[PDB]
């Protein structure tokens, strides 16, 4: 994801002399003894790298083909999403096929239980939603989106929705079970992650948001509570409860207080930039051990967010602070992720200079942290929750509201 | 210190989404 042509200010079909002339022009501009502004040095190097590729016919051809490969990969990803989105899977299991073992986690809307498939012995994580509660909390459209979207996406860091079904009382979403627990509990116990450790997680979220956004999807509930650690130490994003397909802007006030972008708080029509703001909060909390805006009452949290005055621990690197100033940018029109160069302003930021983006995508990087275990059903990486009886009424509830589920 | 203030604060536990 480097834009060599744009770096030199060129069109894709530029000639060799145009490439030479553009490199020379751009070079003079950032030359170390005629430009001593911050990061001019880093641009002087980027212009040289772009020239070395484009000025060599073999390497330029490789780069041009790679641009075509990426476009074709995106076309297949859009195809796969649209086919699944336009004709959603339904009714792919039912309740008494699963032995319910233990509650793994709860949220504002649902209960997630470790279950075991009676026939195969395989373990899964089943999210249970009470239809009447969903209606009361005004989450009908959100819950319909959640299921429809999660089973239509496919990415290495997105949890898989394996089965779904419904009965008189409840909605059920049966996911792959991610056994290493929430990032949240590890982060709180450990205190904070070192910058390379935080960067490892951050890079997975960057690729995941690049993927979702390329399908016109926004996620809207990034937080360590919704991030699970798998057996290889990689991230699995769960909780698509606020995921939505948006071309243009959307208007719902939703999210989790510490992670709300300012434009959501100010009731503005907002877009994919809110996900990039949330990434700033996540990276800050991962590396500091506490979020950039906190207070006892969410009203006071919201007042801090929209001022967006932010202070950094003195142990934060200069590159980390610079990245965070650009992600935690209160003006969405200036926020990294939302500029002309899109996700590349982030991927090519200095703080990510050591990140091998293709190796992260391929899961070839050794994780900084591997969760401990003691068996295929061990749950000790999760807190304990009070257990509650799953009751199914003899009368169907909210039949019309959830017809498409 | 700020981390000290945070771990002695009221919002160190899991944060559920807003239902508003
Ligand atoms: N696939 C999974 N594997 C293991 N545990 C999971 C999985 N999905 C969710 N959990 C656990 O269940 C918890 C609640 O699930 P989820 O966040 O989807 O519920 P919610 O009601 O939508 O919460 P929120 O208040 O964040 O909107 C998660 O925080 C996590 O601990
Ligand atoms: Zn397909
Ligand atoms: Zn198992
Ligand atoms: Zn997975
Ligand atoms: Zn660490
Ligand atoms: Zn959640
Ligand atoms: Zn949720
Ligand atoms: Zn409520
Ligand atoms: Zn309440
Ligand atoms: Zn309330």
């Amino acid at each position: 994801g480097k834009d060599y042509y744009q770096t030199l200010g060129l069109a894709r079909g530029a000639s060799d002399e145009e490439i030479k002339r553009a490199y020379r022009r751009q070079a003079l501009r950032y030359h170390p003894d005629k430009n001593k502004e911050p990061g001019a040095e880093e641009k002087f190097k980027e212009i040289a790298e772009a020239y070395d590729v484009l000025s060599d016919p073999r390497k330029r051809e490789i780069f041009d083909r790679y641009g075509e490969e990426v476009k074709e990969f995106l076309a297949k990803a859009k195809e796969d999403f649209l086919k699944k989105w336009e004709s959603p899977a339904q009714n792919t299991a039912h309740l008494d096929q699963f032995e319910r073992i233990k509650t793994l986690g709860t949220g504002s809307f649902g209960r997630v239980m470790l279950v075991k498939h009676k026939e195969t012995g395989n373990h899964y994580a089943m999210k249970i939603l009470d239809k009447q509660k969903v209606v009361k909390l005004k989450q009908i459209e959100h819950t319909l989106n959640e299921k429809r979207i999660l089973q239509a996406v496919n990415f290495p860091f997105l949890v898989k929705l394996e089965f779904s079904f419904k009965d008189n009382s409840n909605l059920y979403m049966v996911m792959e079970y991610v056994p290493g627990g929430e990032m949240f509990s590890h982060l709180r116990r450990i205190g904070r992650f070192s910058e390379p450790h935080a960067r490892f997680y951050a890079a997975q979220i960057v690729l995941t948001f690049e993927y979702l956004h390329s399908l016109d999807l926004i996620y809207r509930d990034l937080k360590p509570e919704n991030l699970l650690i798998d057996q290889q130490g990689y991230i699995q994003v769960t909780d698509f409860g606020f995921a939505k397909r948006v071309k243009g802007r959307t208007w719902t006030l939703c999210g989790t207080p510490e992670y709300l972008a300012p434009e959501i708080i100010l009731s503005k029509g907002y877009n994919k930039a809110v996900d990039w703001w949330a990434l700033g909060v996540l990276i800050y909390e991962m590396a500091a051990g506490y979020p950039p805006f906190f207070a006892d009452q969410p009203i006071q949290i919201y007042e801090k967010i929209v001022s967006g005055k932010v202070r950094f621990p003195s142990h934060f690197s200069s590159d980390l602070k610079d990245l965070l100033r650009n992600l935690l940018q209160v003006d969405l029109t200036k926020r990294f992720g939302n500029l002309k160069n899109g996700v590349n302003d982030i991927k090519n930021h200095k703080w990510f200079a050591t990140t091998d983006w293709i190796a992260i995508y391929q899961r070839k990087v050794e994780a900084p942290f591997i969760p401990k275990f003691k068996g295929p059903g061990d749950t000790s990486n999760f807190d304990d929750y009070e257990e509650e009886e799953i009751r199914v009424s003899i009368n169907e509830k909210c039949g019309k509201e959830f017809s498409e589920f | 210190t700020t981390y000290a203030d945070f771990i002695a604060s009221g919002r160190t536990g899991r944060r559920n989404a807003i239902h508003d």
